[PDB]
């Protein structure tokens, strides 16, 4: 659902931002996050769910 | 008034958990707000914490600072509308204060306890 993603991805994107070390780790989280936003406004829910799965992975890796 | 002195306890706690910042608690904050608000409240909440936002606490405070909330006075307007006025405070693990501000939280709610926040507007003083 589009709302359910916005809250989930926002949290996810926070905890990735907080854990990221150099600016090269921050750049990737900031873009993924904005892309998950850009895609939800374009109503690409099936796509945003995957960019959220990429953000969700970057979060597995950072722990 | 047996109900309003209760509605005031729920109203303090909501403004505390919502306007606090402890980075080790964000998932419970979110969970708390999720279960105490309507979906536009809960969403504007999230659209404020997102790192897309320049003014987000996560961007400003990160892992160094920790925001605290002191409840000053509640203005009970009616049974579904209240105005909590409060003080913020940002200090690091050293104690050096950075932010100290005065805020009004203009709330609309419903309570039987089932407490739900239907509206939330902030104002700086």
């Amino acid at each position: 659902n589009a709302e359910e993603i916005t809250e989930k991805a926002t949290l996810v994107g926070i905890e990735a931002w907080l854990l990221a070390k150099d600016e090269e780790q921050k750049k990737k989280v900031r873009t993924l996050n904005r892309q998950v936003k850009k895609l939800l406004q374009q109503n690409d829910l099936d796509q945003a769910k995957r960019v959220l799965d990429q953000l969700k992975s970057v979060l597995e890796d950072l722990k | 008034n047996p109900y309003i002195s209760v509605a005031n306890i729920m109203l303090q706690n909501y403004v505390k958990q919502r306007e606090k910042y402890n980075y080790d608690t964000l998932k419970e904050q979110f969970t708390f707000i999720k279960n105490a608000s309507t979906s536009i409240v809960y969403m504007q909440f999230a659209n404020f914490m997102n790192i897309d936002n320049s003014l987000s606490p996560v961007i400003r405070y990160q892992k160094l600072y920790r925001r605290s909330i002191n409840i000053i006075s509640i203005n009970n307007i009616n049974n579904n509308e209240a105005t909590v006025t409060f003080e913020s405070l940002a200090q690091n693990n050293t104690g050096e204060i950075l932010e100290n501000m005065l805020w009004e939280a203009k709330i609309g709610f419903i309570m039987d306890f089932h407490f739900i926040v239907t509206s939330y507007k902030l104002k700086l003083l």
